[PDB]
């Protein structure tokens, strides 16, 4: 009943419950995925389903999340699933590579399926997978981000009052900022030498939202994402 | 509650002046289809106000030559968006820049980009609504100019600079709210900004390269700029 870097936490063992995965993801007709790679990139897409309908069952019980507007539910969830797998991307693939110098060949997807920075290539996105290991999976590498401030950005990410059309702006501009509160007191009660620190950990939040936005780029380009569908499928999803 | 030290307040002052200077609504508007050349050749006015105050900025001379443009041209259409914002009045719900024939709900409507104002005006309520002050909006402009971008020659010094600019606008948000918690709020909510600038900058880029290829004149100046 409290929003705390305290409940954030013990929510993280919570594990989904592998019922309805909804395609938020999947190969369109017609698309122009090469047919001998048509296999393996709706075997990914099912993989980024079901971690989507993670997203939504973690959401859906961050505390007083479910006590807004349901119009709005749908808005946060479905303004953010995205840049929200790319962070726990780079926090998971953050252990398989501490890679003149070898740029990280690996990128974790789903505990063992690790995709292969080859491969990111083969199929043009090198670039983005190289952008998610350098500024965000290695760069919370240096900074050393506990576990605790990790799921705090989370629940700063979907507690974003900036979404367009929702119905009470300030039901979650008070949320947000209720994690604002908590990520500068543990970060200080935490690592207090560190200066800046509150700060050097919010700037990871734009980078996350490029490299957010490129992915759809390429997402939409091949015709993999079906962003219709996706309200109702959110909107199913939480009930 | 440590106040700011000499060179912090020192600075804060630099900016605060050296602002009003590159005053955005600019007077040397001498321009002695649709309309769609009022819009653009501001925006290029303005976009030339911004490179300069990009630079008597405590920081760049030292970043390279090359890696700086690198800089620019990203910062660029971000910032932009920053001054047309900080306009915005909330008695009409427009901006009014010098309302020239400038940006309005009409003019971006008859050149048909009818959806695009609707959104930066969204982001208009959205930062009118944390009501920055004039040192607030310095120091953010400046962490924007020295936000991280990819292709920097030595990132690692871009973010030594911004960082600085980074910690001043704490220390004073926290002086100017005298210790309490609320501090860390308002520090958060401004750099909760610096993301959707990086939105609102990309909505940009892909709209150039929609007006390129649909035939537009777009001035060799833009199109260089945040390039298609
Ligand atoms: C948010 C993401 C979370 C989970 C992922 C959801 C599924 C999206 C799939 C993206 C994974 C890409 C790497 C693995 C690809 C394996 C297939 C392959 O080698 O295809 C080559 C082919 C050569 O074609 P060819 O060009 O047509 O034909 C000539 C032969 N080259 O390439 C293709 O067929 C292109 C397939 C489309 C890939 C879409 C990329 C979407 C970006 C995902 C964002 C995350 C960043 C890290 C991912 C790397
Ligand atoms: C006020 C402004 C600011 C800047 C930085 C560039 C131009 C300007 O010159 N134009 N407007 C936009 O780019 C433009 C503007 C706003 C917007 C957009 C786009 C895409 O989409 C995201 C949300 O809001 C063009 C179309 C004439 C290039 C105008």
């Amino acid at each position: 009943q409290e929003l705390s870097i305290e409940r954030l936490l013990e929510m993280e063992s919570l594990v989904a419950d592998p019922s309805e995965e909804f395609q938020f993801l999947r190969v369109g007709p017609d698309s122009n995925v090469p047919p001998k790679f048509r296999a393996p990139v709706s075997s990914l897409c099912q993989i980024g389903n079901k971690q989507i309908a993670a997203l939504v069952v973690w959401a859906r019980d961050i505390p007083h999340f479910s006590q807004l507007e349901m119009e709005d539910q749908i808005l946060l969830i479905k303004g953010s699933w995205n840049e929200l797998l790319l962070f726990a991307i780079a926090w998971r693939s953050m252990e398989f590579l501490t890679e003149t110098t070898s740029p990280p060949q690996l990128m974790c997807l789903m505990p063992g399926m690790t995709l292969h920075r080859n491969s990111a290539l083969q199929a043009g996105v090198g670039q983005i997978f190289d952008r998610v290991l350098s500024e965000l999976s290695l760069k919370m590498r240096t900074l050393r981000v506990d576990q605790a401030e990790y799921v705090a950005l989370k629940a700063i990410i979907l507690l974003n009052p900036d979404v367009k059309g929702l119905k009470n702006r300030q039901e979650v501009e008070v949320l947000r900022e209720k994690m604002f509160l908590c990520l500068d007191e543990y970060c200080r009660r935490s690592r207090s030498s560190e200066e800046g620190r509150f700060a050097a950990l919010l700037l990871r939040l734009p980078a996350l939202r490029s490299i957010s936005l490129k992915s759809f780029e390429h997402l939409f380009f091949f015709h993999l994402v079906a962003d219709t569908s996706i309200a109702g499928y959110i909107r199913d999803a939480l009930r | 509650v440590p106040p700011l030290t000499a060179n912090q307040k020192s600075l804060i002052a630099r900016l605060v002046y050296y602002q009003e200077g590159y005053e955005q609504p600019s007077e040397e508007d001498l321009k002695r289809d649709m309309p769609f050349r009022q819009i653009t050749e501001m925006t290029i006015l303005t976009v030339q106000l911004i490179v300069e105050f990009a630079k008597g900025l405590p920081g760049f001379s030292k970043i390279s030559q090359s890696d700086q443009i690198t800089l620019l041209k990203a910062c660029s259409s971000e910032v932009m968006m920053l001054r047309v914002a900080r306009r915005y009045d909330a008695a009409t719900d427009s901006v009014l820049f010098a309302n020239n024939q400038a940006y309005t709900r009409d003019n971006y409507r008859k050149a048909g980009m009818a959806y695009v104002i609707e959104d930066l005006l969204h982001f208009c309520r959205c930062m009118y609504s944390m009501m920055m002050d004039n040192v607030h909006y310095a120091l953010l402009t400046a962490i924007v100019i020295f936000s991280d971008r990819p292709g920097l020659e030595q990132p690692s010094l871009v973010e030594e600079i911004q960082r600085y600019y980074l910690n001043t606008l704490r220390v004073y948000i926290l002086n100017q709210n005298s210790a309490s918690p609320r501090s860390a709020v308002i520090f958060g909510k401004i750099l909760g900004i610096l993301t959707e600038i990086r939105t609102l900058g990309m909505q940009n880029s892909n709209m150039c390269i929609s007006l390129k290829l649909k035939n537009r004149k777009l001035p060799p100046f833009l199109e260089e700029i945040w390039d298609v």
